[PDB]
């Protein structure tokens, strides 16, 4: 399990995380992938967390896309990615509450 | 077997590198060998060696040497100040794509005073600069809203060199002290407010 | 001015005897860049070197008494104490060690110098030594408790010789900044900063009977009473080499060794150079090498001992030169 | 099993603990001090086998620079110091190789000084090498790297 | 005038050059003793302080009003000197008085070249190629001996 | 050369004469 | 590169650490003296 | 460099960079003068003055630094301060010709 | 606390099978582990030119690549891998495949071997 990722997703760590989730309510919304279809999330806190995560992602995307080699295609691709992120964020701002 | 472009490249490398560093040079010339490269250099490339012919007296001397140091030919060469093979000869007497590619490579090498750390550092700096400009752009965009510029995060209690004034050394209170200096300073600062505005 | 020159002309110096080579003891396998003698007796003198060793030498015979191997890097300086039977030595390994002489074995490595330490001076009266290195700082040590007691910040570059006087001007430093300082250990500060040199004053020595301190930059040997911290004289050192050593004899016979190896002697206080001596070296050694790096007299004063870069130590036995100022 | 009589063993352990008391008080205590107030400016120590040579070299360089400074007047000397150092290095390399280090622009005195210091270095180096060889011959805790160096250095010397 | 005051002529002048019989006296024995005592007391005190500081074992007035200072015995477990935490501290030099730095008074020779190594190029900065005949009697004599000998053998 | 010449003696000293253990100063105090 | 030579060392005084160094431990409290 | 805040950010960064370069080669004296110049340009006379002083402290025996500082002082028509500085320089170093001449 | 640590501490209630099951349940949700292009450190055997900026990355030069499994194996039961790299100067994704028929590699729309 060299290079840290393996360590992170080693069974023991996972178990610990699960335990934390069970007792006290420590989740790491960084750690899990954000769900595709909203309205399968009855809790508000979770939703908020997800929204926050997406915002963070968007910010990250923004930070990188103004790099100096602007003509490279990665940046262009991200522009679409950025849009997608924005859309997701908007969706997360649903009007149930 | 040695081609002329390759030879030229080798010579260039030697001026770039060093006549006692025959690995890099070898690498530069994909087909020729490290220990061979040095030999080649010794033979043809180095200017101080007099590869050209010489007068009759010299020839005579060489022949005498040959007689009196039975074919101890390197020694003879040394004595002469001449190269060996040439001396011996005298005594006896009495594809394109590859070139293009290698040249390109070689040129890139010799010119670029770079590697991992040199290339990385500048690139990193550039990236940082880009980031900074992006930030500025963002703030410009959101100017109607009140926005503050993000500070460089501290690592272990450092100074932000805007405020505080850094480790100040005195003006040193002298004898002909006059109070206009302060006024002048104030005046100077007045202008910068205007600039800011 | 004419008022001073005339006066100088009028005054005469005393006829100090010349100096001739006596002993040469090629024994070290390295520069011999320190030398010292016993205050109490004048039987032996030790000489630290680029060997890393330091060797002890009987004067009379010239024979090597014994070696001492308590450093790693090269010895830069030593100091046998009058008041105790300790030999302090110091090397560019950053170690200021202390040899008992009842057992010829190190005791108290003093620790604190950040880098190569250049000189020691034991305080004539206290049980305290003083050391200074390229650190740019002269630390004083309590020898009992083997700790730096105080330290002397003033200097702005590496500090070479750092003599100890018994009065108030208790330390007489000498840097590459070309200041030579007078300090007050008790105050934790300087008292007077003699800036009169042009270059690195890489040599200085206390006069035995006269409470003054010759000091030498690249050429001009200044010499000064440190009571006030006031100049006493300027020596005729006009085109002599880079002054390495600057020992003073009991009988006012200041010696100066150069990077040239030209052993130059002077009458003290006069400022009158009264001899030059051409160096010598071994048949194998080169003519550039020969250079008196370290030197000192005996307590009597009839034998000058010069450690020269020939891996040698030369001891020197004994019509004066005409004056002619500027 | 079932032999009691733990006394002497117990005594032994107690006595062992005595020694530790001190060591632990320095050690554990030190650690806790660090945790509360964690050291300012430590000083490394060249009496270590490692770092010795480098340190020595540095010292030599410094000495040479000082000598050169003493020698003659300069304006903006910092720049020149580097050059001097480079020259010294080159000289050393030449010596190692057994190339004569003759540079035409080098003025007699400076050059002479450089030569002297390289001679000194050689003296220090050759002797050291010899010592190492002797140690190796004996069987006296030689470092693998050190031994390799000796082999190389000695070979070079032989060639010379 | 101020400048003059700051740096005076007698600094440059050596004092012995005029008067030779003038000698600086070796300091008075009593005085020396006193000095030793002062420094000895001070250094000893300093050492004591240092010892106290080391973590290993083994009255006043303000204004007109009088005030008793005490030192309370802190608990031996808690850090002795709870103030200190190994802080970096830059100090100002604070040299208000000006040091007088006094002094006195072929350039092409003393200039030194910029050498280029045959072994090293830190920057990789290329450069336009900056990188006895008599032999002893033996070498002829020996040859003569040899060839002649050979000839003799042949004949 | 000149260190060798005339009356002035050069001493080659490899070996230390007096032993290594023996003291360079002694401190005897009452029999 | 940063593999670099040097110009000068240092000596700056901070607050002492109060650490129990091994060598600093007491030893040879008795200083010897000469006879006179 | 549109806004004040932007300028500050830039300036700050520059200062930091200068500091970094100093911390290594404190005894350089080219860097110090550059820093001083930068400060002058920025029209923070205090800062520039401080920098020059610091440089002087590092290397008092360096005439160029002194002269540049003097020039800076004079440049801002701040003669009295400049005069004082000159006097100080003179006091420090009499046997240098140049200060007196200046 | 030390790389050769024999036994990692477990809580007093740690049904190992149960724990494993739990992990599995929270592996589909997991971000890392449920993805492709897992990282790797590799030297470059091909010694090739980056097709965008012509940067001549030579043999044995070290990179932090991404190894990903190619679903279409060679023959039957011997896998082949895509090994992503970036050129030093320009950030173009070079990669290569390991077709073991020739005991060597294949370039994959990154650069060209020479």
């Amino acid at each position: 399990m060299s290079r840290n990722v393996d360590k992170a997703n080693s069974v023991l760590v996972r178990f610990q995380e699960q335990q934390a989730e069970s007792a006290g309510g420590y989740k790491d919304y960084s750690r899990y992938q954000r769900p595709r279809n909203v309205s399968k999330v009855k809790s508000i806190k979770e939703a908020n967390e997800w929204k926050r995560q997406v915002s963070k992602e968007i910010k990250q995307k923004s930070t990188r896309i103004y790099d100096p080699s602007l003509n490279e295609m990665q940046i262009a691709e991200l522009n679409d990615e950025l849009n997608n992120l924005f859309k997701e964020w908007k969706r997360w701002q649903w009007h149930i509450d | 077997v040695w081609t002329n472009v390759e030879d030229q490249i080798l010579k260039a490398a030697v001026q770039k590198y060093g006549t006692h560093q025959w690995s890099k040079v070898a690498s530069l010339l994909q087909k020729k060998t490290a220990r061979q490269s040095e030999l080649r250099w010794n033979e043809y490339l180095n200017p101080k060696l007099n590869f050209t012919e010489f007068s009759k007296e010299e020839d005579a001397q060489l022949l005498d040497l040959a007689r009196e140091l039975p074919n101890q030919w390197r020694t003879i060469a040394d004595m002469m100040a001449r190269p060996a093979q040439v001396c011996v000869e005298r005594y006896n007497r009495l594809l394109e794509d590859e070139e293009k590619e290698m040249l390109a490579e070689a040129r890139a090498r010799l010119l670029n005073t770079q590697g991992k750390k040199a290339t990385r550092k500048i690139r990193e700096r550039m990236l940082e600069e880009s980031k900074r400009i992006a930030e500025l752009q963002k703030r410009r965009e959101l100017k109607q809203a009140g926005i503050n510029v993000a500070i460089k995060k501290p690592k272990k209690k450092y100074g932000t060199d805007i405020d505080y004034n850094e480790d100040i050394v005195y003006e040193q209170a002298p004898m002909p002290g006059i109070y206009d200096t302060s006024t002048e300073d104030r005046q100077i600062k007045k202008k910068f407010e205007q600039f800011e505005r | 001015i004419v008022n001073r020159y005339e006066k100088l002309l009028s005054q005469r110096p005393e006829w100090h005897a010349p100096w001739k080579l006596s002993r040469v003891i090629n024994g070290h396998l390295g520069w011999v860049r320190c030398v010292a003698i016993d205050p109490v007796d004048n039987e032996w003198f030790i000489t630290g070197s680029n060997d890393t060793t330091m060797k002890v030498w009987d004067l009379a015979t010239g024979k090597l008494k014994t070696t001492l191997a308590g450093h790693v890097m090269t010895v830069r300086d030593v100091a046998v104490s009058d008041r105790h039977p300790y030999l302090f030595s110091v090397s560019e390994d950053k170690t200021v060690k202390c040899w008992d002489l009842e057992k010829n074995q190190i005791i108290r490595d003093y620790y604190g110098h950040l880098s190569g330490v250049r000189t020691v001076s034991i305080h004539p009266t206290l049980d305290l030594i003083a050391t200074a290195g390229r650190d740019s700082v002269i630390k004083l040590w309590d020898m009992r408790t083997r700790i730096p007691v105080i330290t002397l910040v003033g200097h702005k570059g590496p500090i070479n010789q750092v003599q100890c006087t018994p009065v108030d001007p208790q330390v007489v430093s000498s840097s590459t900044d070309a200041t030579v300082r007078l300090w007050d250990v008790v105050a934790g500060k300087t008292m007077k900063v003699l800036t009169h040199h042009k270059r690195s004053v890489r040599a200085t020595a206390l006069h035995p009977k006269e409470f003054s301190v010759a000091s030498a930059c690249t050429d001009d040997i200044r010499s000064w009473g440190l009571a006030e911290g006031s100049l006493l004289t300027n020596f005729e050192s006009e085109k002599t080499g880079i002054i390495n050593t600057l020992s003073i004899n009991q009988d006012d016979v200041l010696f100066a060794g150069g990077d040239n190896g030209v052993l130059s002697f002077y009458d003290y206080k006069s400022g009158h150079k009264y001899q030059s001596l051409a160096t010598r070296e071994m048949v194998g050694s080169l003519e550039g090498e020969r250079s008196v790096l370290c030197s000192t007299f005996d307590k009597t004063g009839l034998r000058l001992i010069t450690g020269e870069a020939d891996k040698s130590i030369k001891i020197w036995k004994q019509p004066g030169l005409a004056w002619n100022p500027n | 099993p079932g032999c009691g009589f733990w006394q002497p063993a117990w005594r032994v352990w107690l006595n062992f603990l005595r020694g530790t008391i001190p060591l632990l008080e320095r050690y554990i205590g030190n650690l806790i001090t660090r945790q509360f107030e964690g050291r300012s400016n430590e000083i490394v120590k060249t009496t270590t086998k490692q770092r010795l040579d480098a340190y020595y070299d540095l010292e030599l360089r410094n000495s040479v620079m000082d000598d050169i400074l003493e020698m003659m007047p300069e304006s903006i000397r910092q720049k020149k110091a580097r050059t001097i150092l480079q020259h010294l290095s080159e000289a050393w390399r030449c010596w190692k190789a057994n190339i004569p280090w003759d540079v035409p622009g080098m003025p007699a005195p400076i050059k002479k000084i450089i030569e002297r210091y390289i001679k000194s270095k050689a003296d220090a180096w050759v002797s050291a090498a010899h010592y190492n060889r002797e140690r190796i011959k004996r069987g006296a805790h030689v470092e693998k790297t050190m031994v390799k160096k000796n082999l190389g250095r000695l070979t070079r010397l032989w060639i010379k | 005038d101020q400048i003059a005051k700051n740096v005076k002529l007698d600094d440059f002048i050596p004092k012995r050059q005029s008067n030779f019989e003038l000698s600086v006296p070796l300091p008075t024995k009593a005085e020396i003793q006193e000095c030793t005592a002062r420094t000895k007391s001070y250094i000893q005190r300093l050492v004591n302080a240092k010892l106290a500081n080391s973590n290993n074992r083994a009255l006043l007035l303000n204004n007109s009003h009088h005030i008793e200072v005490v030192s309370k015995q802190m608990d031996p477990l808690l850090p002795r000197f709870v103030g200190k935490k190994a802080r970096k501290v830059v100090a100002p030099t604070e040299n208000d008085e000006v040091v007088p730095v006094l002094h006195m008074d072929d350039p092409n020779e003393w200039k030194i070249p910029a050498a280029v190594s045959n072994w090293k190029n830190p920057n990789g900065y290329t450069v336009a190629l900056e990188r006895n005949n008599t032999i002893n009697d033996g070498f002829m004599k020996l040859s003569e001996a040899l060839e002649n000998a050979d000839k003799k053998a042949r004949q | 050369g000149k260190e060798v010449e005339v009356l002035m003696e050069t001493k080659n000293t490899q070996s230390p004469q007096t032993p290594l253990v023996e003291p360079v100063t002694e401190r005897t105090k009452l029999q | 590169p940063q593999l670099e030579a040097r110009s000068g060392a240092k000596a700056a005084a901070y607050t002492p650490t109060g650490i129990e160094h091994a060598r600093l431990l007491p030893g040879h409290t008795t200083l010897k003296y000469r006879k006179f | 460099i549109l806004d004040l805040e932007e300028l500050r950010e830039y300036q700050r960064r520059k200062r930091t960079e200068y500091e970094g370069y100093l911390k290594r080669n404190r005894l350089d004296m080219g860097q110090w003068i550059r820093y001083a110049q930068f400060e002058i340009e920025q029209h923070d006379m205090r800062r520039a003055r401080s920098i020059f002083e610091r440089a002087l402290l590092v290397d008092s025996s360096f005439i160029p630094l002194w002269i540049r500082y003097i020039d800076a002082e004079l440049k801002v028509k701040c003669i009295n301060h400049a005069r004082n500085l000159m006097n100080r320089a003179i006091s420090t170093l009499p046997r240098v010709d140049k200060l007196w001449y200046k | 606390s030390e790389r050769k640590a024999i036994n990692k501490y477990y809580p007093p209630d740690y049904n190992p099978l149960e724990a494993e099951k739990l992990s599995r349940k929270m592996a589909k949700k997991l971000k890392t582990m449920n993805k492709s292009h897992a990282s790797i450190r590799l030297m470059t055997p091909f010694s090739m030119r980056c097709l965008e900026c012509n940067e001549y990355i030579p043999k044995s030069r070290k990179f932090n690549g991404k190894k990903e499994l190619l679903k279409e194996k060679y023959l039957d039961s011997i896998k082949i891998y895509r090994l992503t790299i970036s050129c030093p100067r320009c950030a173009n994704s070079i990669a290569f495949r390991t077709d073991p028929g020739n005991s060597d590699y294949v370039m994959e729309v990154g650069g060209v071997r020479n």
